[PDB]
RNA sequence: GAGACUUGGGCAAUGUGACUGCUGAUCAGCAGUCACAUUGCCCAAGUCUCUU
């Protein structure tokens, strides 16, 4: 009666449950009263997490030979990313399954769930956005635990890993996956510097000032909090760095 | 200060006796009864010196606000040569592990803060009632029902009964209430709550005349007409706010916590709409009340409080409805000043204008005020004056406080002598009218009372007693007296010679006020006949009576190192437990309780089920007490919660989430018990 | 009411 | 129906008007004993004795 | 037991001046259980004897 | 049985006076916990630049 039409999830993730209460589990947010029959899914999001990880790291280390552990760390850190995984989660519509109830919490995951019907629920490559919902991609990460104990087999979960996957794998892989804010600093002619941030209420700015082309631009980005301030800031500036070279 | 300070020929005898025996003094406000408790502070140091197992003791000095605990903290600092420890539960020794008390415990000779912090740290075994000399109490009247003085009380009765520590309470008011009557009963409670006799004053040609230097204030009241007609404009304004309130209701927010009835018997409004509601009411009540220029005082504090709280409104639904709220309260100011000026066409001179625009718009009872101010203040020097007035509503102060600055600058015999100042509660409103922080200021407004910058104080009982304020002259009392201890405290403030005391009343209304204020005269009377009069007996060893006091409430549970368990500190205990566990913002942490039914309760318990109620805890699923707990069958449901939160805590105590000291465990206490299973192997190197 | 009608102008403190 | 008969002395003349007097051997009914004058003062002024 | 025993006979003069059949039979069972308590109470009186 | 009177009994209606608990709403006063924000002391830690 909590799992409303899981069959629907189980299609979109492809898996079959054969005991639910383990799909309930990991879908019991702190947040839900009513049920008293599982657990929480921090319990399950705590093994998941190292599921994934070694899952993920093992196959880039098997696969992705021709590059330098100095950026295959890199590459494991952003394919294991909370932004990567909440996008992830957008992407098959899991949101719907969540049960949980909370005021600003939902209505966080709202306003993300829109904007990435606007981006098209692929990755900004990092996101503008507001702010991210990192218990989005807690539940989904949890749910990959949640598919192991259901079945007690490490290939079959890395089956729905890399279904899950596929194309973050093969973006992640050709591309360069992510430096960013970092990058900025060390550019060729962008020197960044920055003021400090000030939050109120839900909004937050910083002064961006940095150089561009050869010239001094200061940009200005929405955002939520001082440091994800600092971060719209890099993003424009990366915005406007791209522009200048296209 | 000094040692210039000479004590008084009651003070000498009163410490004297203090030092044979424990009682609680009872003096008038001002009478310096603070001082001989100093003195009596001063005879119990032997062992303040020494450390605690060398034999070494300190003192436990005991207030219940933080305001007042740092007040006489200096003051006792500044009148002994000891060093005396302050600590108040937001000053953050809530966080203290055990060295980092015992360090303040062996670096103080005497300590002061609130009776939170004192009474927990007393249960958390860093010190023992038998680690004490002598406990000073003051404003003892305090002690009844579950208030923390009575708990700490408690303490002397579960604890041992040898070498225990001495207790003196200091207070000028023995009554907190109307239960004036049948004084004797509870002059007895208080005896028996601090197992102590009070002693007071005798000896009536040497020694009150001498403390009557607290002199005490004559007394003169104003009566007034009712007002009965009501406006047109107001019903306009009151239709406005209940279909506002209409749409309020019916428009819809996410999810909110269910705040329910104290008693759990039916459901409530969802606490913001429960608080702009209570902001309207609170208005309306202004607006009727004290007319139509003192609302157009209170619409703009409406607007300024609407607005911060939608600044502050982190969900944008919840800035709808502010914003909502804002529209309609400037509506309501744009119809309130209309009418202001609509009167003002005629007359053309600003500051007369302005004053009899004042004394127009105005209920009687504020403009009887006013002239009352005018014809008792009568333009004489700002310096000497320094006046205080009682309101009761907390907003009623800050309107007040503007519509005394607009008439101020509206007499220029009063625009040079009054400068009037406002200050309320705990819950602070702030005091500015055009937006948060419109300056940053460091002076508080008590501060500048005492300073000569504000000769004028609008105040709740918030600064009624406690706080030290100089011997006022000019007291006023607004809205009906309400009680006996305020009455009392207010008049005892009113020190100066010939100072005076002033209070207004309807016309209707007066008659009334008689007999409470010739009761309130005869409670003071006859205590003192009585206490003249009292049996002569030593320290009530009544212990018969005295564990007959506290025995028909659940017995506190003690465990091994000596940790007790008060159980009307069951539901803080539970609670902060609660506020352990991470969460998001609507992630409840509270236990939603749920009162079992009749039907339920002989389904799961005796016979005895149908005649006295049940009440069950939930806990939410991070918390690994899972199955619920049932509490024992109580007769109302306060002892049902009480019972049912006890039982709760004992159960995540044996579970180890509660620790030895009745404190929910840190990631400290996880790491230690780790230590010497998974890190062994860095102690060979020298580290863990 | 229109206007609040005016309190008595003279008026002294009775002593209880 | 005491003051309620005693409530008709106003209404009607209140010259040339029958003697009263109250008979009792206690004052007060009920738990409100507490100050007795007081209570004692409206059994005066109700029975205009 | 005397309790008892005194609800019987109000019960029963409640029937005779019961009107209709309806509480007629409400004024039986009560009886009925009146006196399945008192002979209850008085086994309970006996048991002593 | 009725008409009326005498006394009593039965039922009902409504009102009055008092008491014990139980909650409701509003208002003031007090304590504690948690969290956020401001900048700083601030070491850890990686990156990067200079350079050590
Ligand atoms: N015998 C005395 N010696 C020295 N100072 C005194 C004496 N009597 C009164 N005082 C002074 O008068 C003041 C009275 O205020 P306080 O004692 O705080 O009033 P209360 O104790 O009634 O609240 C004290 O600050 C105290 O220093
Ligand atoms: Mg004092």
């Amino acid at each position: 009666g909590f799992l409303i039409n899981h069959y629907y999830l189980e299609k979109n993730l492809g898996y079959t449950f054969k005991d639910r209460r383990y799909l309930l589990q990991a879908l019991t947010h702190p947040s839900y009263p009513t049920n008293r029959i599982t657990g929480s899914y921090q319990e399950l999001e705590f093994i998941g997490n190292a599921i994934l990880d070694f899952l993920i790291s093992a196959y880039i280390f098997e696969n992705n030979t021709k590059m330098n552990p100095g950026a295959l760390t890199d590459l494991r850190s952003a394919l294991v990313n909370n932004t990567t995984l909440a996008c992830i989660c957008v992407r098959h519509r899991l949101h719907f399954f969540i049960l949980a109830e909370n005021a600003k919490l939902s209505e966080i995951i709202s306003k993300f769930v829109n904007f990435q019907e606007s981006q098209g629920h692929r990755v900004t490559n990092m996101s503008t956005n507001v702010d991210v919902p990192k218990a989005l991609g807690d539940v989904l990460e949890a749910l990959i635990a949640a598919v192991y104990l259901d079945c007690r087999d490490l290939q079959r979960t890395w089956e729905v890993i890399f279904n899950l996957f596929e194309p973050e794998l093969q973006e992640f892989t050709r591309k360069v996956p992510i430096n960013h804010i970092r990058q900025l600093v060390e550019h060729k002619h962008a020197k960044p510097v920055f003021s400090s941030p000030i939050v109120e209420g839900e909004t937050v700015m910083v002064s961006c000032q940095f150089t561009c082309m050869e010239k001094t631009i200061k940009v200005y980005g929405f955002g939520s909090n001082k440091d994800q301030a600092k971060l719209s800031a890099a993003k424009h500036a990366l915005q406007q760095l791209s522009k200048c070279d296209a | 200060e000094d040692v210039e300070i000479k004590p008084r020929g009651y003070q000498l005898r009163l410490v004297d006796h203090l030092t044979k025996s424990n009682g609680i003094v009872y003096l008038p406000t001002g009478s310096g009864k603070t001082f001989v408790a100093i003195l009596v502070l001063k005879r119990f140091s032997q062992d303040f010196d020494k450390p605690i197992e060398s034999g070494g003791k300190r003192a436990l000095f005991m207030c219940n606000t933080v305001e007042l605990a740092r007040q006489q903290a200096m003051a006792v600092r500044r009148c002994t040569n000891f060093k005396v420890g302050f600590y108040v539960g937001e000053q953050g020794v809530d966080d203290w592990t055990r060295g980092m008390w015992s360090d303040e415990i062996k670096k103080n000779q005497v300590l002061v803060g609130t009776a939170q912090v004192f009474l927990d740290m007393v249960t958390q075994t860093y010190v023992a009632l038998s680690s004490l000399s002598v406990v000073i109490i003051d404003e003892c009247h305090h002690g009844t029902g579950h208030h923390p003085f009575r708990e700490f009380m408690r303490l002397f009765t579960i604890a041992n009964q040898t070498k225990l520590p001495r207790v003196v309470g200091l207070t000028g008011v023995l009554i907190k209430g109307n239960e004036i009557t049948n004084v004797a009963t509870k002059l007895k409670e208080l005896e028996i709550t601090y197992r102590g006799n009070i002693i007071t004053v005798s000896d009536t040609k040497e020694m009150e005349n001498v403390m009557l230097y607290a002199t005490k204030p004559t007394e003169v009241m104003v009566s007034f007409p009712h007002q009965e007609q009501v406006l047109t404009v107001t019903r306009l304004i009151s239709a406005e706010i209940e279909k506002f309130y209409v749409s309020l209701d019916l428009m819809n927010i996410g999810v909110q916590p269910i705040r329910r009835s104290k008693s759990l018997q039916c459901l409530r409004d969802p606490s913001k709409k429960s608080f702009v509601k209570q902001l309207f009411n609170d208005f309306l009540y202004q607006m009727k009340e004290y007319g139509i220029y003192a609302a157009s005082i209170a619409i703009i504090s409406l607007i300024v409080e609407f607005d911060i709280k939608r600044r502050q409104a982190e969900t944008l639904s919840v800035k709808l409805m502010h914003r909502t709220a804002l529209t309609l309260c400037e509506k309501i100011r744009h119809l309130l000043v209309q009418k202001l000026q609509d009167m003002t066409y005629d007359d053309d001179d600003d500051n007369v204008n302005t004053e009899e625009v004042i004394m127009n718009f105005s209920t009687p009872k504020v403009q009887r005020f006013l002239m009352s101010l005018k014809v008792s203040f009568a333009d004489k020097d700002p310096k000497d004056i320094c006046c205080l007035v009682f309101v009761e509503r907390r907003y009623t102060c800050k309107c007040i406080y503007g519509l005394l600055l607009n008439y101020i600058q509206s007499t220029p015999e009063l625009r040079n002598v009054l400068t009037p100042q406002f200050m309320v509660g705990r819950n602070n409103i702030s005091p500015d009218f055009e937006s948060v922080l419109e300056r940053k200021w460091q002076k508080s407004a008590i501060q500048q009372f005492r300073d000569g910058n504000a000769n004028l104080m609008i105040c709740s009982s918030v600064l009624e007693e406690g706080i030290d304020v100089q011997a006022c002259n000019h007291v006023f009392i607004l809205d009906p007296v309400k009680t006996f201890n305020m009455y009392v405290q207010s008049k005892g403030r009113a020190r100066t010679t010939e100072a005076k005391f002033v209070l207004f009343t309807a016309d209707k209304e007066r008659e009334k006020t008689i007999q409470q204020i010739y009761q309130y005269r005869k409670a003071h009377n006859d205590i003192a006949e009585y206490l003249k009069d009292r049996v002569l007996e030593k320290t009530e060893p009544e212990l018969y009576e005295i564990k007959g006091h506290f025995q028909d409430d659940i017995d506190p549970f003690t465990n091994e190192n000596g940790a007790v368990l008060l159980p009307n500190n069951a539901l803080a205990i539970l609670h902060r437990y609660c506020q352990t566990i991470p969460t998001d913002a609507f992630g409840f942490v509270i236990p939603w309780f749920h009162v079992l039914q009749e039907d339920e309760r002989d389904r799961i318990f005796g016979v005895s089920a149908k005649g006295k109620h049940v009440i069950s805890i939930n806990m939410p699923v991070n918390c690994m007490l899972r199955d619920t707990i049932y509490s024992d069958p109580m007769d109302n449901v306060k002892t049902a919660k009480i019972s049912a939160a006890f039982k709760a805590c004992k159960v995540l105590y044996s579970l180890g989430e509660l620790n030895e000291r009745f404190v929910p465990k840190t990631l400290k206490e996880r790491v230690a018990s780790i230590a010497d299973v998974h890190f062994e192997h860095w102690n060979k190197y020298g580290d863990s | 009411i229109d206007r609040y009608e005016q309190v008595s102008k003279d008026f002294e403190f009775i002593k209880i």
